């Protein structure tokens, strides 16, 4: 009844007020679960209607907040259960919701797994003695220097972000397990090269050119592991994969106040000064050398390939 | 106990007095949404799961403009109700209505309808809550500050205020404005009466953000003296306590006069108060959908931008606008359905609905209401407020601090 | 040289402080960083280098001693028993080329954030009612922060043309009086520093009640002292 | 030393801000000249930062005590000056490392002392070495950066987009001038953690006039398309044609070579070194760890960082620029490619 | 690479106060780096050899290269050792740094003017036994012992008067050599 709609305007407007989650593997649980109270509580005789009303609410979900793209691919992966289904029984009207409540289920089964998944692999390319940068926070990085760390032993170097210094609380979480970590500034990231045998970083998504959208700053390490031949290997799980191409996107990035970069109390000289704020930056394809997930290492030309199957070509607009 | 607040939507000053004969000021646009609107978002934002809007000059029209807010809709967290009276006459006679009204249950919040800021009281309040539990109910008021340079744009000097404040724990016991004032004077009870922190602060900015208590509007009621929140302040440690808080990273002010409505634009059209952005549609309006491109440029659906026309910086463009060719936009908001010539130059110039300009206009620093309408040849000098239904002829300059309206008596015609 | 130690001291200075004399503690901190020549003003009462002149309050007595003097003076009190090391003061006049070095510690004077910059003082004498601050410091200095129970340990590191300004004119007799506060009130270039130690002594006999203080305080010092 | 250093950098001093070593001294100082002391402590305080400011008040502080200096008995005054002069140049090392120009001009200053008559009066030896030191100031500093900037000012067209990095008393002077001249453009002001040292020069610019903006290191990336030239200072010049200057500098170049953005480096040829480098591991200098602590949100997560044995902080400061990078270098005697400056330098 | 006395002296007398690792690649035709390889060996410096044929395949871990040379074009070129240039072409897509130590009597001002002698050729027995049998009438066999390696894959030169960029060998030969005897 109306708990659904108080539930849905609720996860609207925190998305779009704020940030919701802080790890994207909840934020697409949760999203996941919104799906499926929608399909239960609602009436519906045709499949045709549901697809409407879930794009409808992907592109109210979407609208809200642009710059994640982590409700569109549940939207996306909801819609293609939703064709799948219809295909293998039209090809009806009976038993449609509990197979499509057990597809959800096993989504999500799948979902909490792919974090184990992606973790049981940290061994294979980490050796011991080696040198490993990562930037900023991120729960997959973690959880592979974590595990790779418990049978070997290297080096981690880890750089925080100039307007979100998110990189210290990495640095003390994985200095908290004994892994010699150490601690910089975006500045001497150039300097720190030609030392450095391995790069593992995160991402916020993956494009389908095979690039990828990360925080700010992640492009300069690109270029330096380019320039310096080094391997650069982003670990990223399923969900992450966006169905979009690289388009013009004036707002690829996200701005927020310019607080952070300037303070309000420099004085009068802020009346005419331009202070700009990015957030995530567009790193090209051609800078990245492997694709980590939950079904094994993958090259970036695979981009494509493994996303044909998540998503149907026709809700790539959604 | 769920958090309440009061709205005073009519301002009881008359600074705002060429135009409010049509408009109130609360319903005055600042980037195309009203101020009403923006008071409303920052406090359900804040938490509030009840509002209180009281309105006493043009009620009717607030009332009708608040309807068709998406904060009247059924599926929405926080209630509003409005209260119109014709006898109000100043804050003091709506906090004398509440007590009588017995609104308030518990800590509320205290705003105007002119205020924009994106602060979430959370720990402000709890520390407030603590406080007043601990003593025993001393504390009656909390003002909000905003830590800030007296150099800033946003410093107006009819709204510069210096305190005199406890280190140790923040409670304000001296306040004064520095209206025309050279050399401040602070009362020696401060200095030879206690000690630990008698620090005085000059870099503050009044956000006008308060969070009262049930018994300050019966102390309110008791005096039949006080009418602005000032005279309140100003008597009360003269003797209950007042405490403050101070932001770093968040935004806050109150339209007060044209300096500073012009201020606070510019703030927001850079992005200082965000997320309250142009292109984050918090209003959930269809007419109002914008996107945000570099150098902080924001056009609508419907642009129809000319071939030669150049934005410098951030420009916002309404829906409906007309933009010809060779022109010059910079540092300038346009309101929907304007029609703008060719070679207009606009410079910190703002742009209501329906303005329509010929070519070869130029104007600088100056606002225009809704319905405006300027002529070929036309040159407009800093600071010339065009009212509403303006239809100045071609071949004339206006001086600086020429205001024109269809009013006699308001300057000129 | 860099200093020339005014020790004015104008049988106060050989009272039984601790079984020395009063004079001793100044001339022992004194002598344990250099200062190998000391000048003291004092009267008939006279007993490491240590220049006496018989000879008033304290600017006469150091027009007196003009002459003799041809470097930055550092005005020392007759009565000063404290454990903090000069340098903590030295640094404040070196580092930032100050004119004046003050000492104070906790029991109207205005400092900044940092709590180091001396930017207003005024006795309660000289004020009638209302203290009156510029709108100018204000401006220059948003955040001030006011002590009202510190105590002055007549510790000042004067420069040379204060000196010399202060020959040529008579009006001011008390430097602890007239002189800080007209540097003060000059600098709204003229820069005035002043250090708070909070943890020690500080303490300068003068009273009854601090003579005695004082002699419950002596044996703690002397033992680390001798 | 403070602190605990990383592996790679266990062969450079790691100092300390609060660590002054002046409390050990005498008020009165002897061993060490006043001047000595206050400029070390300046320096340790942070006072003085810019690389042409150090080298102005060392040579003052240096013309200071030939002024003051009398001559030993029986003892040549060129064969002890030097002499005399070391332990306040090794003091002034303890105190701070020093830098290209500072060396430069202790070296000039030997070299003019050795060459001093045993003949010549010891005023007048004091009178011609302040005359010399002042000369050499003048015809290094003042002349120099007039040249550099009438030379730059011809590479200035209307509608430029000029971005700079850190804070350069050379760039500054040459941006003003031009903008002076006539020339119409903008100015994009880049700053790292922690110094922030561009607030200066952007505050410089505004009050100017120029036109600028404000962004921090990672985002250059994003800003560096509209961008039409980028001017960057150096610290010293190499014997192999690299540049040597601040750490947000090689990195700076290279996103420019990767967007194709000219870069050009001003400096002067007295800040040449016969010195060879390729990595900025071999030579550096490391400051305090502390000030990578960060006032973000309610709290520090780095407040603590000594209290755990794996954790460590690099604040690298200078680094080497390879020439690969850099497209032309102004000087005081005239426009020169990258792999050309030994040739004009010596 | 090799066997060079220059580079052996260099990295013989680091040994003593720094301990490292040494790689040294053979020779085809002849094994001139295997006496190298045990000379650091008997100095304790923990040296190791291979073939040529695993030259880009471990050119991962390696920091620093430094390899010697025959003689010194006017370009900066160098004329080494055959296979230096497989090494030179794997230290410039690692961007490991190619170092090279060579006095100052090695600098020859002359240019690559297609004289295709660069590559002196010796009998093929050291390629292809005598003793293979008939097929030797139809097979070609070519054994040269140096290599080509342009400028551009040189990092520094190490000379008596310290390090030099590629780009500086024309002001020594501008002072070394008078131009009138370049013909000779």
């Amino acid at each position: 009844g109306s708990e659904l709609s108080e539930r849905i305007e609720s996860f609207v407007e925190t998305l779009k007020r704020g940030g919701g989650p802080r790890s994207s593997e909840e934020m697409a649980r949760e999203t996941l679960g919104l799906l499926r109270q929608i399909i239960t509580d609602h009436r519906w005789s045709n499949a045709g209607e549901l697809m409407e009303l879930i794009r409808r609410e992907g592109r109210r979900m979407t609208a809200a907040q642009p710059s994640e793209t982590t409700v569109g691919n549940m939207v996306r992966r909801v819609l293609k259960i939703i064709r799948e289904e219809y295909g293998r029984l039209h090809g009806h009207y009976a038993q449609l919701q509990s197979n499509i409540i057990e597809a959800i289920n096993e989504l999500l089964v799948e979902l909490e797994g792919t974090m184990e998944n992606i973790a049981a692999q940290a061994l294979e390319h980490i050796h011991s003695n080696e040198v490993i940068m990562t930037i900023g926070f991120s729960r997959t990085v973690e959880a592979f220097l974590k595990e790779a760390a418990r049978k070997r032993k290297f080096h981690v170097i880890v750089a925080e972000c100039a307007p979100f210094c998110q990189g210290h609380e990495m640095a003390v979480n994985l200095s908290k397990a004994g892994i010699e970590t150490t601690v910089m500034t975006d500045a001497a990231i150039f300097a720190v090269m030609s030392r450095v045998n391995k790069v593992i970083i995160g991402t916020k998504t993956i494009l389908a050119n095979g690039a990828l959208r990360a925080v700010t700053g992640t492009h300069t390490l690109a270029l330096a592991a380019k320039h310096h031949s080094t391997p650069l290997i982003v670990c990223a799980p399923m969900f992450k994969l966006s169905p979009q191409f690289p388009n013009e996107e004036d707002s690829f990035h996200k701005f927020v106040a310019p607080e952070e970069v300037l303070p309000f109390t420099e004085g009068d000289i802020l009346e005419k000064v331009s202070v700009h704020c990015p957030v995530f930056d567009y790193v090209p394809p051609e800078l990245i050398t492997l694709f980590i997930s939950n079904i094994g290492g993958n090259a970036p030309s695979y981009i494509y390939r493994l996303m044909s199957e998540l998503y149907h070509p026709d809700d790539h607009v959604l | 106990p769920p958090l309440q607040a009061v709205l005073v939507a009519d301002s009881f000053d008359r600074r705002f007095f060429p135009i409010s004969k049509d408009q109130p000021r609360v319903l005055l646009p600042l980037a195309n949404v009203a101020l009403i609107d923006y008071t409303l978002e920052f406090l359900t934002a804040t938490g509030v799961q009840e509002t209180f809007v009281f309105c006493c000059w043009k009620a009717a029209q607030i009332k009708e403009h608040l309807l068709k807010s998406k904060w009247c809709r059924p599926t929405s967290l926080n209630v509003v109700r409005i209260i119109t009276s014709e006898l109000y006459r100043s804050l003091g006679d709506v906090l004398r209505d509440v007590d009588a009204k017995a609104l308030v249950r518990s800590d509320f919040l205290l705003v105007y309808g002119d205020v924009i800021s994106n602060i979430n009281i959370t720990r402000a309040l709890e520390e407030h809550r603590l406080r007043r539990k601990l003593e025993k109910n001393v504390s009656v008021m909390t003002m909000i500050f905003k830590e800030s340079s007296p150099s800033h744009p946003t410093r107006c000097h009819e709204d510069n205020v210096v305190v005199a404040v406890d280190s140790t724990t923040n409670r304000v016991l001296h306040f004064q404005k520095t209206q025309g004032l050279r050399r401040f004077a602070f009362p020696l009870s401060l200095f030879q009466g206690s000690s630990d922190g008698v620090e005085v602060r000059y870099d503050l900015l009044d956000c006008h953000i308060s969070i009262c208590s049930p018994q300050v509007a019966q102390l309110f009621t008791d005096n039949f003296d006080y009418q602005t929140r000032d005279d309140f302040v100003r008597g009360l440690l003269v003797n209950n306590q007042i405490h403050m808080h101070v932001t770093a990273k968040e935004y806050g002010a109150r339209v007060s006069n044209l300096h500073m409505y012009s201020a606070v634009c510019a703030d927001v059209i850079r992005r200082w108060v965000y997320p309250l952005t142009p292109e984050a549609n918090f209003t959930d309006s269809t007419t109002q959908s914008c996107t945000h491109s570099r150098h902080n440029i924001y056009r609508g659906p419907e642009v129809s931008l000319g071939h030669g026309s150049i934005l410098e910086e951030n420009v916002l463009l309404g829906s409906g606008t007309v933009i010809g060719s060779n022109c010059f936009i910079t540092n300038s908001v346009i309101g929907p359905g304007c029609h703008i010539g060719d070679n207009v130059v606009l410079d910190q110039t703002y742009l209501w609905q329906g303005v329509r300009v010929a070519a070869g206009a130029q104007i600088h620093q100056s606002l225009l209401c809704d319905n405006a309408e300027v002529k070929e040849r036309v040159t407009l000098k800093p600071r010339s407020v065009l009212t509403s239904q303006v239809v100045v002829g071609p071949n004339i300059t206006l001086p600086e601090g020429s205001v024109i309206s269809l009013h006699p008596p308001d300057a000129e015609e | 040289m860099e200093f020339q130690a005014v020790v004015m001291a104008v049988p106060k200075p050989l009272l039984p402080v601790g079984n020395k004399p009063l004079i001793w503690y100044p001339l022992n901190l004194l002598e344990r960083v250099g200062f190998e020549e000391v000048i003291v003003v004092t009267t008939r009462d006279v007993q490491p280098d240590i220049v006496c002149i018989p000879d008033m309050g304290t600017a006469d007595s150091l027009r007196y001693i003009y002459p003799k003097l041809k470097t930055d003076v550092l005005v020392l009190s007759c009565d000063l028993i404290t454990d903090v090391a000069l340098h903590e003061v030295v640094d404040l006049f070196r580092a930032y080329d100050a004119s004046l070095a003050m000492l104070m510690r906790k029991g109207f004077i205005g400092v900044d954030s940092t709590g180091k910059r001396l930017l207003f003082m005024a006795n309660e004498a000289d004020l009638d009612e209302e203290l009156v601050i510029k709108g100018s410091i204000l401006q220059k200095h948003p955040r001030i922060r006011f002590h009202t129970g510190l105590v002055d340990a007549h510790l000042y590191c004067l420069k040379k043309y204060i000196v010399d300004f202060l020959m040529e004119n008579g009006s001011i007799t008390s430097i602890r009086s007239e002189l800080i506060p007209y540097l003060v009130r000059k600098q709204f270039q003229v820069r005035c520093y002043v250090h708070i130690m909070k943890e020690g002594l500080c303490s300068r006999v003068s009273t009854l009640g601090l003579y005695m203080e004082a002699n419950r305080q002596v044996p703690k010092l002397l033992s680390a002292l001798c | 030393d403070y602190g605990s250093k990383v592996s790679l950098f266990s062969h450079l001093p790691q100092y300390s801000r609060q660590n002054s070593l002046t409390q050990f001294m005498s008020i009165p100082s002897s061993v060490i000249h006043p001047a000595m002391v206050r400029l070390g402590l300046q320096y340790s305080q942070g006072l003085v930062s810019g690389s042409n400011a150090r080298c102005i008040a060392l040579l003052r502080a240096l013309q200071q005590v030939i002024q003051d200096y009398t001559t030993p008995p029986n003892e040549e005054l060129s064969r002890d000056l030097v002499n005399k002069l070391k332990p306040y140049m090794s003091f002034l090392t303890q105190c701070r490392p020093l830098s290209a120009s500072m060396h430069n001009a202790i070296k000039f200053l030997n070299k003019e002392i050795t060459s001093v008559g045993s003949s010549k009066r010891e005023e007048e030896a004091k009178s011609e070495l302040r005359a010399a030191i002042d000369r050499y100031v003048q015809e290094k500093i003042v002349l120099a950066a007039q040249a550099i900037s009438r030379f730059a000012y011809q590479k200035i067209s209307n509608g430029d987009v000029i971005l700079v990095y850190g804070c350069s008393s050379l760039v500054s002077r040459i941006l003003q001038e031009a903008w002076t001249e006539g020339r119409r453009f903008r100015v994009v002001v880049v700053d790292s953690r922690p110094w922030l040292e561009g607030r200066h020069t952007l505050r410089s610019l505004v009050h100017a006039g120029v036109p600028a903006s404000y962004l921090l290191i990672p985002a250059a990336s994003y800003v560096l398309p509209e961008v039409s030239k980028v001017l960057l200072g150096a610290h010293a010049l190499l014997a192999n044609g690299s540049v040597m200057s601040r750490v947000g500098t090689a990195q700076l170049a290279l996103v420019a070579r990767a967007h194709n953005v000219p870069v050009l480096v001003c400096c002067e040829t007295y800040k040449f070194c016969e010195r060879v480098q390729t990595d900025a591991f071999v030579s550096n200098e490391l400051d305090d760890p502390d000030d990578l602590q960060c006032k973000r949100g309610e709290h520090v997560a780095l407040a603590n960082w000594q209290n755990h044995a794996s954790l460590r902080l690099l604040n690298l400061v200078y680094d080497v620029t390879p020439p690969e990078l850099v497209d032309l270098v102004i000087t005081e005697l005239g426009m020169i490619p990258c792999s050309s400056v030994p040739v004009v330098a010596r």
